[PDB]
RNA sequence: UUGGCGGAAAGGCCUUGGGUGCUUGCUGGCGAAUUGCAAUGUCAUUUUGCGUGGGGAUAAAUCAUUUGUAUACGACUUAGA
RNA sequence: GCCCUGAAAAUGGAUGGCGCUCAAGCGUGUUACCUAUACUCUACCGUCAGGGUUGAUAUGAUGCCCUGACGAGUAGGCAGGCGUGGAGGUCAGUGACGAAGCCUAGACCGUAAGGUCGGGUCGAACGGCCUCUAGUGCAGAUCUUGGUGGUAGUAGCAAAUA
RNA sequence: GGAAUACUGCCAGCUGGGACUGAGGACUGCGACGUAAGUCAAGGAUGCUGGCAUAAUGGUUAUAUGCCGCCCGUCUUGAAA
RNA sequence: GAAAUUGUUGAAAGGGAAGGGCAUUUGAUCAGACAUGG
């Protein structure tokens, strides 16, 4: 209507890492309204998808989309791990992305 | 058009350039072993280039197959070029570099007749 | 100072053997897919079973020796959910691990398990 | 010669499969799809649209209508995984249901006029229905949308 | 959530403050901090001055011009302390830097925005009371900062707009929940209390 | 301190308008001749 | 469109006045499919170039020359329709 | 006990850094959590070991197949390989319809040494396999010779009256 | 006096969510469900549906971004020195 | 007619060196895979 989306708020915030070496392969995700290991498991195993724009057109379009599922829980506060298809630029950091309500267990 | 085979997997793709063949134009970054003592790249220190060891080693399956599944053969002639008869779904021929355009029409002729696949036809190839 | 250990419950020897259990034949470590395999080995001793080898062990018994001495030593994965301690090297009784822990092996090992 | 000639080569027979033993069982479904169930589509053409679940079909999809007639939904397939399943049922007693199967969608437009019919026949028996509780026409006829807050986590639909 | 979230510096702890800003921006989050010279510090004037006296002491010995800088106003004091937690001298800390904007004071865009505050950071939630805390603003003024007055000046004309402001944003309220009552006994209502509303 | 407006009066001595320029003989000397429509329209702008 | 208030970076805030479009406050009548069981998606927002339709305006500066309140060279400062 | 005095050095400066005061300090307890080339599971390369198998029906018994364990490394040892000049043998090998060389931010193969191909430039020779043989592999030696840079349009081109 | 509850421990108790993996390639094994015909999750993934040739996808290369990475060679107990 | 080194043109980058490793966005560039009734 006023407001169209299907999907939950999101932010990539870092990659993988120890203190001084970082595991691009998996991103470290915070969710909005998602405060603690216990709710971030309804949203693990979801896919997640990061939007982004070029100049370039793949179809009519100038928008393209990185998908990943949702893998595990990070931490005490909510953090979700995940993983996508091609690894998220690093740029990403501190950028929006879009996990989705679906695969839907409810 | 070959035999199956499981998906081939590379395990190195990159090209272990010799240290520092970067750094000084008369380093050939043709490979070659760090025997120095103080050497960061051969005690391995983090950061480094990595360096060639057997681990890399192709899959015994999947190794020498090109992307297309034929290990390649190399051919000079006619003659040669029916060693692959057989083994089409094995081999693919490919035209040596100094054969003449020529013969180049006349060994893909055969291939094509005989069902042999040759890696490098378009070879001196006119118009 | 290298070990921390204790003593087993039955679930304990039971689970470390249906999952880990292998077993030496000519060096080869071997798993204990059929009591077939035990059989073949053990047999001489009795102990056709892989429960057979289970009971040999926890009751001990006469044949302890070799019934355990088949048995391939047990590789096992680090805790899961930690170790309890924040420091391992320190004696069960002070700050736990290493060293002689009675019955809490059990909690352990599962948890290796 | 180029090359030198293998001592070897390999067959070039193609080797048998070896017999798989997965059998294909049935499908458990998840308890909060029964039929009559009103769904929550979450993907594809019609994501967003509430509509309303029929039949297990056995190609594992879920039967669909809606009905047309209210949120222009028509008979149709959908996966079970892309549903949220929500709390508020239409009794299905009315609804034939038998005929629809998976051959029935099996790809043969012009929309057939056996298919036209049938959203016809079927949502005769929903709306009917649908119409029985105050709302639930308007319910149907919206879409489902995240606003600022809601918690999928928390939200119970 | 919100695109730009506007602090009121005023009784927050500065470096609890600047702790939690600093990831803001590294998350994304953008952040404007107003009042910037009503933020207080833990210790005693006293302390908190010479504190600032030896951060004052270095400079590049040949020449003072490329040593530490010390920039006296309350806002860069503060940045200090937040820039410090970023990591700076990378391409993404400047961005997340960049993020941030600070003022003393509440300027223009700002005055009329909604601010809120930071619990965590706040210095009557989380000191204990008896510990003695400076007054940035203060401090600020004794190291050299020019400004305080005429900042404070045109606070308190701030003060009173934002009054009258309210005065009228009140008493429509009123206007508003005067006019709410025969609904408030209204079917509609108990329609709505039944779910909640 | 920040400069919020200047004003300036309607007649500039050329004395002023020399100091405007770099190369004064060769230029048109615009000068303030459009400010000056400021006073023509009989008030105003200046006064505001 | 009428008025006010706003100089901290006010460039926004309150207001009149009519015109016009919608309104889910409520009651009707139609449409949606086959985009085929998800991959596809609303177009935002920056600079810049072609263009058309009318509005408005009609400079300097550098070089060379020149002064010595200046000057190693640049620079500085004067002078010349 | 904690804190305070005791408690004086030379560039400006370091609990790693910001900064922290019912701590983001000190003592103590209890849980959750983070991640090593380590541990567990699996795929792949190699090494070592044990076992089966030309009873065969082609194309390798130095094979083919099954199984288990293992993998740090200077000086150093050994192995299996890559590459260059020449030599016997062989492909009745390649080639003026273009050999060799060279150039290719082009392709493929090999863990690697390396091998192969396309395109360009080129002009008269050259390669594969089996062996033989060495004046056989370079980044250094203030190495040798030859060529070329930055320094740099820079130091300078101001004694001997014009 | 009769329970309940905590705590520790066992179940060859029943179930929901996520992740990675699918090595092998006719049959030979050990089994389980069977009154039986036979069926199976029992010595390693199959079934189903869809999507891609102006191309999905994969290689290289340049640039960017996160983290990391001191000059080799040599002697030396110890060299980026 | 190689290299050092140099001119022009084209492309890209550039806040007190540069070059390297892993990963990925972006661009450029290459590819292997298409025959079954008309
Ligand atoms: N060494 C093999 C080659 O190396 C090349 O890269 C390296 C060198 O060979 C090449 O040399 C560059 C050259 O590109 C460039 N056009 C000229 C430059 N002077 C050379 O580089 C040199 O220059 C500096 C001074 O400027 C010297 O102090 C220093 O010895 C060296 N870096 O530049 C790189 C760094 O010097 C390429 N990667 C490739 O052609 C090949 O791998
Ligand atoms: N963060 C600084 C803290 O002080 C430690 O270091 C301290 C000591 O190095 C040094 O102490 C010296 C003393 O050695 C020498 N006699 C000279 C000087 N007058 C003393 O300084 C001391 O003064 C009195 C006690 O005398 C104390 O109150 C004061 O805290 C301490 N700084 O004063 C330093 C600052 O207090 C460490 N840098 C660090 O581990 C600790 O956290
Ligand atoms: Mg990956
Ligand atoms: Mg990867
Ligand atoms: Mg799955
Ligand atoms: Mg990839
Ligand atoms: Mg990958
Ligand atoms: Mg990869
Ligand atoms: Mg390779
Ligand atoms: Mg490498
Ligand atoms: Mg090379
Ligand atoms: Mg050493
Ligand atoms: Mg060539
Ligand atoms: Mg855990
Ligand atoms: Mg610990
Ligand atoms: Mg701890
Ligand atoms: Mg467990
Ligand atoms: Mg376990
Ligand atoms: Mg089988
Ligand atoms: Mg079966
Ligand atoms: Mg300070
Ligand atoms: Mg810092
Ligand atoms: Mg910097
Ligand atoms: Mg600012
Ligand atoms: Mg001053
Ligand atoms: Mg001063
Ligand atoms: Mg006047
Ligand atoms: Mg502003
Ligand atoms: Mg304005
Ligand atoms: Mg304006
Ligand atoms: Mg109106
Ligand atoms: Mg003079
Ligand atoms: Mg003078
Ligand atoms: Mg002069
Ligand atoms: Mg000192
Ligand atoms: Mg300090
Ligand atoms: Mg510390
Ligand atoms: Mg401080
Ligand atoms: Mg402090
Ligand atoms: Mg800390
Ligand atoms: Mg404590
Ligand atoms: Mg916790
Ligand atoms: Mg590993
Ligand atoms: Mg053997
Ligand atoms: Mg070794
Ligand atoms: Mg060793
Ligand atoms: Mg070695
Ligand atoms: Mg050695
Ligand atoms: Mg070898
Ligand atoms: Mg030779
Ligand atoms: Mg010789
Ligand atoms: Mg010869
Ligand atoms: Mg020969
Ligand atoms: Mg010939
Ligand atoms: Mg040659
Ligand atoms: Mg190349
Ligand atoms: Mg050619
Ligand atoms: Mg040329
Ligand atoms: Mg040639
Ligand atoms: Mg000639
Ligand atoms: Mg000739
Ligand atoms: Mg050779
Ligand atoms: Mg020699
Ligand atoms: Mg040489
Ligand atoms: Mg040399
Ligand atoms: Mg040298
Ligand atoms: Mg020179
Ligand atoms: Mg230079
Ligand atoms: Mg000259
Ligand atoms: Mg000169
Ligand atoms: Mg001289
Ligand atoms: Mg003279
Ligand atoms: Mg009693
Ligand atoms: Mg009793
Ligand atoms: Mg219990
Ligand atoms: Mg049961
Ligand atoms: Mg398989
Ligand atoms: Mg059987
Ligand atoms: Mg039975
Ligand atoms: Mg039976
Ligand atoms: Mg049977
Ligand atoms: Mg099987
Ligand atoms: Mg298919
Ligand atoms: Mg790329
Ligand atoms: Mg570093
Ligand atoms: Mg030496
Ligand atoms: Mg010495
Ligand atoms: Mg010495
Ligand atoms: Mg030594
Ligand atoms: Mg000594
Ligand atoms: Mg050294
Ligand atoms: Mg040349
Ligand atoms: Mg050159
Ligand atoms: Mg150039
Ligand atoms: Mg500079
Ligand atoms: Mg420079
Ligand atoms: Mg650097």
């Amino acid at each position: 209507a006023e407001s169209h989306r299907l999907y939950v708020k999101g932010k990539h915030l870092s990659y993988q890492r120890s203190k001084r070496v970082n595991n691009p392969n998996v991103s470290l995700i915070k969710i909005e309204g998602v405060a603690t290991p216990q709710d971030a498991q309804f949203y693990l195993g979801k896919r997640i998808a990061y939007v982004y724009r070029a100049s370039k057109e793949v179809r009519g379009s100038k928008i393209r989309v990185m998908w990943g599922k949702v893998t595990r829980t990070h931490g005490n506060s909510g953090v979700v791990r995940a993983t996508f298809r091609n690894n998220l630029p690093a740029k990403t950091f501190g950028a929006s992305v879009r996990i989705f309500l679906y695969p839907s267990n409810i | 058009a070959s035999l199956p085979h499981p998906k081939i997997v590379k395990k190195h793709t990159k090209k272990f350039k010799r240290h520092h063949s970067d750094r000084y134009h008369r380093v050939a970054e043709n490979w070659r072993k760090q025997k120095g003592i103080d050497s960061v790249v051969r005690r391995r220190f983090r950061g480094n280039i990595s360096q060639p060891k057997i681990g890399y080693g192709s899959n015994k399956k999947t190794k020498f197959l090109s992307p297309s599944g034929h290990k390649t053969f190399l051919v000079a002639n006619v003659k040669d070029l029916e060693t692959l008869t057989m083994h089409t779904k094995t081999y693919a021929a490919e035209i040596a570099h100094n054969i003449s355009a020529k013969n180049r029409v006349v060994i893909l002729a055969r291939a094509k007749a005989l069902g042999i696949k040759v890696t490098n036809p378009k070879g001196r190839l006119a118009l | 100072p290298y070990v921390a250990y204790g003593y087993p419950s039955y679930s304990t020897i039971r689970q470390l053997v249906y999952k880990r259990g292998f077993g030496k034949i000519n060096k080869q470590r071997v798993p204990l897919s059929d009591n077939a395999i035990i059989e073949a080995n053990l047999g001489k001793y009795g102990i056709l079973s892989i429960d057979d080898l289970i009971h040999e062990i926890i009751t001990v018994g006469p044949h302890f020796k070799q019934a355990n001495n088949f048995l391939w030593p047990f590789k096992l994965s680090n805790p899961s959910g930690g170790w309890g301690v924040p420091r391992k090297f320190k004696h069960f009784i002070q700050g736990g691990s290493f060293g002689n822990r009675e019955e809490f092996i059990n909690k352990l090992v599962k948890s290796m398990n | 010669s180029a090359q030198k000639a293998p001592k070897w080569y390999p067959s070039e027979d193609v080797a048998a499969l070896k017999k798989t033993r997965k059998a294909a069982r049935p499908q458990k479904l998840r308890a909060s799809l029964v039929p009559g169930t009103v769904l929550i589509l979450l993907a594809g053409r019609f994501r967003g649209k509430r509509v309303v679940y029929l039949k297990h079909l056995e190609d594992n999809t879920l039967l669909i209508s809606g009905p047309f007639k209210v949120n222009g939904v028509p008979l149709r397939r959908v996966n079970a995984r892309y549903v949220i399943a929500t709390s508020t049922k239409v009794s299905v007693e009315g609804v034939n249901v038998e005929k629809f199967n998976v051959e029935y969608f099996a790809k043969e437009k012009e929309i057939k006029a056996e298919r036209v019919e049938d959203q016809k026949v079927v949502d005769k028996a929903l709306i009917a229905e649908i119409k029985k509780t105050p709302l639930l026409k308007q319910y149907l006829s919206a879409s489902f949308s995240l606003k600022n807050g809601d918690k999928p986590h928390m939200l119970k639909f | 959530v919100e695109p730009v979230v506007v602090i009121d510096g005023k009784g927050h702890l500065v470096g609890r403050l600047a702790s939690v800003v600093a990831k803001q921006l590294l998350n994304g989050q953008k952040i404007v901090v107003v009042r910037a010279e009503e933020l207080n510090i833990s210790g005693e004037f006293f302390r908190n001055k010479l504190k600032y006296h030896d951060f004052l002491r270095k400079a590049t010995a040949f020449n003072k011009t490329r040593g530490p800088f010390h920039f006296r106003a309350p806002s860069r004091i503060f940045y200090k302390a937040l820039r410090g937690m970023v990591s700076h001298k990378t391409a993404r800390g400047k961005a997340a830097l960049e993020r941030l904007k600070v003022f003393e004071g509440i300027p223009p865009p700002y005055d009329k925005k909604k601010r809120v505050v930071v619990p965590q950071a706040l210095r009557v939630l989380r000191l204990k009371p008896g510990r003695k805390y400076t007054t940035l603003g203060k401090l600020s003024t004794s190291v050299g900062w020019k400004y305080e007055d005429v900042v404070a000046k045109l606070e308190a004309k701030r003060k009173v707009s934002s009054a009258e402001y309210y005065a009228k944003k009140r008493a429509f309220t009123k206007k508003v929940a005067s006019a709410n009552a025969t609904a408030a006994e209204s079917d509609v209502a108990k329609q709505l209390a039944a779910l909640g509303y | 301190l920040r400069s919020l407006t200047t004003v300036w009066a309607e007649h500039l001595s050329d004395e002023v308008k020399r100091r405007f320029y770099k190369n004064w003989y060769k230029s048109k000397k615009k000068a303030f001749t459009k400010y000056s429509a400021k006073y023509a329209q009989d008030g105003a702008g200046i006064e505001r």
